[PDB]
Order: structure tokens, then sequence, then C-alpha cells
RNA sequence: GGGAGAAGGUACGCUGUUGAUGGUGAUAGGUCUCCUUGAGCUUUCGACAGUCGCAGAUACCAGGCUGCUGCAACUG
RNA sequence: AAACUGAAGAGUUUGAUCAUGGCUCAGAUUGAACGCU
RNA sequence: GCAAGCGUUAAUCGGAAUUACUGGGCGUAAAGGGAGCGUAGGUGGCUCGAUAAGUCAGAUGUGAAAUCCCCGGGCUUAACCUGGGAACUGCAUCUGAUACUGUUGAGCUAGAGUAUGUGAGAGGAAGGUAGAAUUCCAGGUGUAGCGGUGAAAUGCGUAGAGAUCUGGAGGAAUACCGAUGGCGAAGGCAGCCUUCUGGCAUAAUACUGACACUGAGGCUCGAAAGCGUGGGUAGCAAACAGGAUUAGAUACCCUGGUAGUCCACGCCGUAAACGAUGUCUACUAGUCGUUGGGUCCGGACUUAGUGACGCAGCUAACGCAAUAAGUA
RNA sequence: GUUCACCACGGUGUGGUUGAUGACUGGGGUGAAGUCGUAACAAGGUAGCCGUAGGGGAACCUGCGGCUGGAUC
């Protein structure tokens, strides 16, 4: 990168998107059990993970 | 093609002494003789003369100084090159190894060294830190 | 291709001093001259593309120098393309 | 190339005033002749103002249109 | 007189290594929320 | 370890030099555009002047207060409040300086070009032609195999093959030379001859006088395969058919075999299009080859290429190393 | 008051852009000691890979050109 070309273009950050979008930039959100099971986890573990999918009020399942 | 001349003096210093050539020789200007004069007088070179060829030519040639049997110019970096010309205040010239070094500047009274700049109380375009 | 006698003639009318034959006028008019010649050859053969490098040099290198004389003396530029009908 | 007049809209009568304009060319000025001005007649586009009716392409005359799909390229 | 004072890395790819390179962490902050108090 | 708080979650910057301006990279880790020409642009030789726009300095006006920071003052301390400074990296207008950039006038020759003489070359385009060899066809001799494979078999052959000799048709490629040899921007380009034509290398003189480098978009060219139209069609051969092998064998091996490969004119626009290394410029130990010139006395030197080594330097290492991946 | 001019609402038509959905279908990913093979890594048992074309249950095979990021020579 010349000085020209830093002009020409110009270096651009990506901004990462966050890793909770179903909460939507707040620190919880309330919503409602739409089903409670267990599952089993990847690879290496062994357990019956108790785990709910749960619509909240942000639009979110 | 060559678009730096200072770049150039500096680097065939900088490879000649790399190389611990005696001297350097150049074609010359008056941009040349300055920078060469300011580094005698700061003791980086023992000489810098100039000889007149035919054809309205010139040389510049430039005796290396060897400290030790090492370099005395330990680093010559351009830092006003064509790309990008630096010019700086009487408050914002660089300083080179904490003022051991020099800033070559070039100021409306002419080449001369950083610190003779900041006595002076005037700035200009910084080409070279040699130290 | 162009000889020895028609190039000589062709520096001799666009002489600016004595036995110049380096000047924007005389490489202009040489290389028009050049070009002239060689668009008989490439109606010839026009999948000729090595020899059609060269022509399109030497009209990069006319356009240059035209280049040159208008920024050197206007007038001079303007009269010169007058003659050679560029 | 088309599709396409796709689809769908607006204006349209009469009266007055008014702008532009094509043709023909009497009368003059410089011989089945030429050039300039151009009377009378005539053509084609506008603008403005008014006016009547339910309605102005007022009668006769004079495309309905569109979407999906099968077939055959088409005119014949 | 002064406004001129400031800069730390770690884990994780391999049998091991150096490099590259992402991920993760230790910090500071908030008009905060939640949980325990 | 924190403490009337302590953790978790969310969110921002940091660490992250992990978009690198400060402050990174691109031979092999991700990364040089296939190559060129060139538009806007960016950048740009020497000398003497002018100007003062950039630049630098000074002055003035302004850059609100609060906040941040410094010196203090008042709350019992602190938070907080508060006086004066500093700062607000800025902008504007005058004045000065002229080293550098810009704009200009004149000059110069060293970068870049021109004219003239020699030289090498598979550089390109269009025609013609030669000699081997294959295939096919027609004959003479001749008789039982040929061919193929690791073996075979398919196949060809007593309707006479193969082998051998003599004629004919045709197409494609050009053994030897042949060479980290040559030429070309890359892609590429090999028989021989003519025509048309590009670049390059070289010695000296004369000439122009910075005319330069690079280059987004753009345009041109661009292996092979492939596509369109029209010809051609010997060999080779995708597909395809049969024979083997195999557990299977849509393969590898065998026997055939069509598009294609060839030509003309156009499209396509891609390759491990590679040196996985953009172009241009300068400088930096050396040794040995080779190609094309040149100059001296079989060598010596100097040039432009093209190779092998090898310091310093560089690199994560491998390695590169004047044809850099070194120093700019 | 009337009338004309300007104009908000509202209406008509015909397009554009974009969110959610949609029978069915294409590829991508994840998940177990599944089925078929064995394409690559050694010369991986036919060197591999790149472009392209044809073919094939599937990895792939074959042709043409290219590369070495190919061992044995």
């Amino acid at each position: 990168a010349t000085t020209n070309q830093l002009i020409r273009k110009g270096r651009k950050t990506i901004k990462e998107k966050s890793k909770v979008p179903a909460l939507q930039a707040c620190p919880q959100r309330r919503g409602v059990c739409t089903r409670v099971y267990t599952t089993t986890p990847k690879k290496p573990n062994s357990a019956m993970r108790k785990v709910c999918r749960v619509r909240l009020t942000s639009g979110y399942e | 093609s060559m678009q730096d001349t200072v770049g150039d003096m500096l680097t065939r210093i900088r490879n000649a002494q790399m190389a611990n050539k005696v001297s350097v020789a150049m074609p010359s200007s008056k941009l040349r003789k300055s920078i060469a004069d300011l580094l005698v007088s700061e003791g980086y070179v023992a000489s810098a003369v100039v000889n007149a060829e035919e054809n309205n030519k010139a040389t510049l040639s430039i005796e290396l100084k060897y400290f030790e049997g090492k370099a005395v110019i330990e680093t010559i970096q351009r830092f006003s090159r064509p790309g990008l010309r630096q010019h700086r205040g009487k408050d914002a010239i660089p300083t080179v190894k904490q003022g051991m070094g020099v800033a070559i500047v070039s100021t409306s009274q002419g080449i001369m060294s950083d610190r003779a700049a900041r006595a002076a109380g005037i700035g200009g375009e910084v080409v070279a830190f040699v130290a | 291709m162009l000889t020895n006698s028609d190039r000589e003639q062709i520096i001799a009318q666009y002489q600016r001093g004595e036995n110049d034959t380096g000047s924007p006028e005389v490489q202009v008019a040489l290389l028009s001259a050049r070009i002239n010649d060689l668009q008989n050859h490439f109606k010839a053969h026009k999948a000729d593309h090595h020899s059609r490098r060269g022509l399109i040099r030497m009209v990069n290198t006319r356009r240059k120098l035209l280049d040159y004389l208008k920024g050197k003396d206007l007038g001079r530029y303007t009269t010169l393309i007058s003659q050679l009908g560029l």
C-alpha cells in the first residue's frame, strides 16, 4: 500500500456482528418456553443437557 | 526511473558504508552538496568535494569515516520522500536517537540540523535521519 | 518501407536547423511517413499482430512528441499538424 | 426487428383577438426568361379570451383489453 | 514555576519445533439490567 | 479477592502491529493483475533567475462557557464547587524567508528519443517447394501366418495376409543440426526458398533538449480445449465398440474408432498463462560458463542477454544473492 | 355571493424496490462401529496437479495443452 493507494482506497475494518442476535443488544430478554427437552452434547462429552426452546419478545425462537 | 535524488544520495552513502568503501561518488547538485556539507560539519563523513567535469557536469565525492572498523554512519534513512513530503514546525521536528543523531531539515535558511533549526526557532521539511 | 532517399527528403523538408534530424517536427514527419507506408502492408497482412505492435508503438511515440510540441510552442505544433494533416 | 395502437390517460364545438408559416402570384423596380417587393386567393401549426349544451372524434363511420398454458416458426 | 509522565502479555494447531494465523482471556467504561445480599 | 456491595449478561475501546498513518505483508504460509499499450491521476534530471501558492516564522482576530490538564481557594476529608492559567492540535487576514514542492523565463546534457553504417535471430504475415515415414489403392514374387500382450484374446489372413519389389493418391509433421542455444511483451516461434514486415544488438558522429517512469477505468494481444460457417482428413485420438484383467473394471493394457487435431474467416478469454517473484531507476565481494556485437595486444578488456556458484545483507526456514527475495 | 386560478385530502391505472411465506427442488453442514467402493498422501501401486472437453453409481476415467509443487534414474 503506497500513500496514494491508501488515499484512493483507505483501509476498512469489518465490524463483526453480535453473537447474541436474539437479545437485540439487551442484557436479558423475556420469552415463553415453547419446548423443554434434553439433548446430547458434542463429540468429547456425554450427558443429557437440559435445554428449552423459547420464543422471546424480540420475535426470535 | 530515478525520482528520488536525495534518496539515491543517501542510498549510495549507505551501501558504500556497508561495503566499507573509502569514498562514494555521484553526480552533483546544490541540494546534494548542502546535505553532504551538513554531514561533514556534523562529523559523519570526512569531506565532500565537487569536481567540475566536462559537458556542464559535476561529480560530488564524499570520503567516508570508520570508527573501530565500523562505519560512522550507523543508519541514514529518508523521512520526507517524493511520494509523501513531511514538513514540520519548530516544535514538531523529530529527534534522532534522543538527540544523538541529526534530523536534516530543509528550512528557509537552508539545510541545517534539527537542533540548529530548533535554536533558530524555525521549521521546515525533515528530509532525513542520520545517526 | 521508406528508403534512405525519401527519409532524407522528409528530413530536408522538416528541417528546423542545419542537419538536425532530431527535432519533434522531423521525428513526427518521419513517423507519419512510416505509418502511412505501413498501412499498405497491413491492408495485405491484417493478421500480422507482431508488426502491428511496432506500428502502435510508433503511433504512441508520435503522439508523445505532438503533446511535447503542444506544451513547448503552440503555434509550432499547430503549423506542424497543419502540414502533416493530423 | 419487435412485443406496441401493449396497458392507460388528457385535449377536441362555436365566437373574437392574435403569433408563426408553405404555395400561387396581380402591381411596380432592375423575353413561353431571370431577380426584389409583394395585392387578391389559398395551406399548415399555435396562443389568449369568451360562450352553449347532459353530451363537441356529438350523426354515418370507427381496435375491446389483459394473465397462464398446449400446438404449429412465421406470410401462405 | 506548572500544565510536558507514557506503551506487559498468556492459552490454544505439532511427537516436538520455529513461523504464520484465527479464536479466547486478563483492563477500563455504562443513563445499564438480572441474581444473591 | 473484593466489600455494602459482589458476580453474571449486554455494549464500546484495549490487548489486536489482527486494515499496520504512527505501525504489517504478497517465491513456498492468504496475497503480483496472463502480458502489454495507454486515459485520468501520482511522481519526476542539472544550472541561473522571477514569484511566494504549498511550506516555515511573526502579529492580529477568532477558536463560547463548562469539561480535560496545572497552580491555588471552600466544603471536617473526599467526591463536589470554584479563581487564574494552560490547552483548544484549527480557521482567517496582513508581514517576513526562499532550502524544498508548485507556477513560470532562459540555458544544459547525464534520463529519453532521432539520422547514418554494420550484425545476429524457430520474431510476425503470405505464397511455393523438398526428403524421409505412415496410411490407402493397383500390380509382381511368395505361402501360412501376421499382429498384439506379462500372458492372451478381439482383429487381420488361404476370397492369399504379413514380408518383399514397382507405380499411384493424399494428409500432417519437419529426424540429424539442436545447444540451462536464439528470437518475441507475454501467449509463443524450428525443413528449405521468395515476398511483405516488427523489434533488438552494436561503433562513432551529428541532432532534440526532461520529450520521463508508472498507471485505476479502457483498449489490444493472449496455450490448449471448445463454439460457428465452409473445406480437408494420412497418423494420433475424447466419445464409442469389442477383447482381456479383475470380486467388480463404466479404468489402467489390447484391437478398432468418431469429433478434434489441419486450413480459411470469425467467437471464446481461460491455464501450475509459473520465476507460483508487477513495472521502472540507482547502488552493493567475487569466480566459472555460454550467445550477439565491439576494441586492443591465441588471449585481454568492454557491452547487451543467458546460466552455474558464492560473500555481505536478507529470510520462519528453505533459500535469494548485480537476471536479489540485498540497500533505497 | 358567484366564477376562474393555485392547492391539501382522497381516487384511478401501470411499473420499480424490498420483508415474510410456498408444493417441490439444488447444493452446504452437522450426527453413530451404515452401504459401495479406494480417488489422494510412498513411484499411494496408472506420478500428481491446472485449464478444457467428453464419459461414468461414486470417488473419478479419458483426450489435448501446461506445470513440477514428480520418486527412480
